[PDB]
């Protein structure tokens, strides 16, 4: 199995790769479009074209699924050590908020890339799934100032000391 | 006729190394041209699928099938293309032909002058993707301009 | 137990384990808790869309790792490569003695600037991406110290010090641009016996007296204007300062230093000037 | 690098699809006007209204490879194979004359009409292509506004 990505996308995730585990820089956390809004933004957008209706199913069914397992894989995986600590700060500011609403999708794409391999464990559903995950990609990269930051934050100096630098 | 083994433009290539050409626009075409083979003209399949029923055959012509999209030759009775004969029952004031045989379905336009009706004929992608080659001499005529 | 942390692979204060005997920053942990776990930890020892959501939750019982990417957008790029804990490194700026004399390919290793060897300023640096030499105290910016003998090191002669960063797909292919003329990029382009002795030797002594001749004229019109040029330029200071005493305002650098203290005292365009001598009380 | 714009007018080029295979017919070719007589109109059209030395350089350049290019192209590929026989006809005829000028442009076109997917066989870069057919489909346009004189009004029903 394997999903084909916009070379933009490519280029933009070895960019925040290089940005963070190099410069020490950051992702201001608080994110103005969250993961939650940015689903949401995708169903009402791509609900023009639900006419039959185990498609209605199966969509809704996979939105909903998703974007509950995002909250799911958001301390585990998605995350470089040098982003550990700037996690338990927000975690102790906002004691019981789900995941997927402080964070954004510049931490969700993390995630539809990274699955190929999380499946492993076939007769249609991945199918459907990963044709969804392709299309999200093209429509993330098309609303480049929808779903994307217009900069890294700089680490603070305090903050560079306590993961290990 | 050269006796022996002959040897086509592709065998010619197959063997010995042709001289190229220096850098302007037809360069690469120049040597595609060459290198490949003689063959008849084939008009691009974009244009055959352009017309209703007409399309190419084992080399084969312009193939007239009977007619049976918003810009071909549109028809009133059917929507069917002229199927050998563009002549149709038309006016100097009609707007949608009818056949010769589907003149039971020949049509007038909303007009104020009765014309002579009939038979006649009507992603975003990367900033940087590789690496140019240049030339000295036109970077230098750039160069000098600028 | 291992020390080092099993997510992220590194060093520091470790929350270990009893059964299952990992490490990990107690904040590249499971759930991060601050610190301070003193007893037993035991960390994690233990066809639609529904079973695929059963996926999503059985990913739990598997203690958690770092992201890094996958193969495919890691190695896309030219000149990228990963660390060992997962960083990213540039694989292109990999791999000092202070006084060389010659290279092994029997040259001689001169400055580009001034062609002097290592031995006027006691250093001298090769250039990892040419052919050239140059003293530190050549480049304009000085070089205080010399870089290390393990990244590579580029002379002031490369446009890559005005290209900004383009990064390469590392299977693109070099395109021959034909089109004379108007091309436009930033930045991205590759570019497209006689036996006579005698007649050397006697080129030579004509070319040398040649140049003795010229230095011979040369001395002959500017030693006659030594008693004029030691006048005025030893004189000069005097002028000024009789310039200066007068208050000459037609001196066009009189008026010049004037608007240097007027642009020094950080003026207010709502007062008015003071007199020439009033202003030089900014002095003292 | 994929597309061009052929004008609705150029409803001719099928039927001159049909008349050379289907409804047997042939253009005897010894033309007037040629191709050359008429690249070096439109040429003298345009070029009095290109204002800086790139562009005139870069017209120049293209309209001589035409010439060229047409003459290498126009024997191998870019004949019906009903004119192919009448080819053989015309080549013992004049044996001191380039193909650029026995022929009228109506087989030029057959070349712009061919032309991207030619192209699409060659790793040219963007700017070559898009100025390529952005002048090519000019030429389309200049000929459908004279096609009076340029393109002929009947066809030689020829023996074999
Ligand atoms: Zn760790
Ligand atoms: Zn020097
Ligand atoms: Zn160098």
């Amino acid at each position: 199995h394997k999903i084909s990505v916009p070379d933009v996308l490519k280029l933009w995730l070895v960019d925040d790769w290089e940005n963070i585990t190099k410069n020490q820089q950051l992702i201001a956390i608080p994110r103005n479009p969250t993961v939650r809004a940015a689903i949401a933004a995708f169903r009402e957008s791509k609900i023009s074209h639900l006419n039959n209706e185990i498609d209605v199913d199966v969509f809704e069914q996979a939105m909903a699924g998703l974007v509950i397992y995002f909250n799911k894989c958001l301390g585990n995986m998605l995350l470089y050590r040098f982003e550990r600590q700037q996690y338990l700060e927000i975690r102790q500011q906002y004691p019981d908020t789900e995941m997927c609403d402080l964070y954004g999708v510049e931490h969700l794409i993390r995630l539809f890339v990274s699955l190929p391999e999380l499946i492993d464990r076939d007769s249609q559903s991945i199918e459907c799934l990963l044709n969804y995950i392709e299309e999200f990609l093209k429509y993330l990269v098309l609303h480049k100032d929808e779903y994307f930051i217009k900069e890294y934050q700089n680490a603070p100096p305090n903050y560079r000391s306590l993961v290990g630098v | 006729i050269p006796e022996g083994s002959w040897f086509c433009v592709t065998c010619s290539i197959k063997s010995h190394h042709p001289p190229k050409h220096p850098l302007s626009i037809w360069s690469q075409l120049y040597d595609w041209i060459d290198s490949q083979n003689p063959s008849q003209y084939r008009l691009p399949d974009d244009l055959v699928h352009y017309f209703h029923g007409i399309s190419r055959g084992d080399t084969g012509a312009y193939k007239e099938t009977e007619g049976e999209i918003t810009n071909l030759a549109y028809c009133g009775y059917c929507s069917k293309p002229s199927m050998g004969a563009c002549w149709v029952y038309g006016c100097q004031l009609c707007d949608t032909f009818y056949h010769k045989n589907c003149k039971e379905h020949a049509k007038k336009c909303s007009h104020d002058s009765i014309g002579k009706k009939g038979m006649r004929v009507p992603f975003p992608r990367l900033p940087v993707s590789c690496l140019y080659k240049v030339s000295e001499d036109g970077l230098i005529k750039d160069f000098l301009y600028a | 137990n291992n020390d080092y942390c099993s997510a992220c692979h590194g060093p520091g204060n470790f929350l270990c384990c009893e059964t299952c005997p990992n490490s990990f920053h107690f904040t590249c942990i499971d759930p991060p808790i601050e610190e301070k776990n003193l007893p037993d930890d035991a960390w994690y020892c233990n066809t639609m869309v529904d079973v695929w959501m059963q996926l999503c939750t059985y990913i739990d019982s598997h203690n958690p790792i770092q992201f890094h990417l996958p193969h495919s957008i890691s190695s896309f790029f030219r000149g990228v490569g990963s660390g060992v804990m997962g960083e990213y490194i540039e694989t292109d700026v990999l791999k000092r003695d202070p006084l060389l004399l010659k290279s092994k390919s029997g040259t001689p290793i001169l400055c580009f600037r001034c062609h002097k060897s290592a031995l006027v300023s006691q250093s001298i640096l090769a250039c990892d991406y040419c052919n050239s030499y140059w003293h530190p105290d050549c480049l304009n910016p000085p070089l205080a110290t010399l870089p290390s003998n393990l990244r590579k090191w580029k002379c002031p002669n490369h446009s890559d010090h005005v290209t900004p960063r383009y990064r390469l797909p590392e299977k693109a292919k070099v395109i021959r641009v034909g089109l004379p003329r108007g091309f436009k990029n930033k930045g991205n382009i590759v570019i497209d016996f006689k036996l006579n002795f005698l007649e050397q030797i006697r080129d030579n002594v004509i070319n040398l007296r040649k140049m003795v001749e010229q230095d011979e004229q040369l001395c002959i019109e500017t030693f006659s204007k030594f008693d004029f040029y030691a006048t005025r330029d030893c004189e000069l200071p005097l002028r000024i300062l009789c310039d200066v005493a007068n208050d000459n305002l037609e001196n066009d650098d009189y008026v010049l230093a004037l608007r240097d203290l007027l642009r020094i005292s950080k003026w207010d365009p709502n007062q008015p000037v003071p007199a020439p001598f009033d202003l030089a009380n900014l002095l003292s």
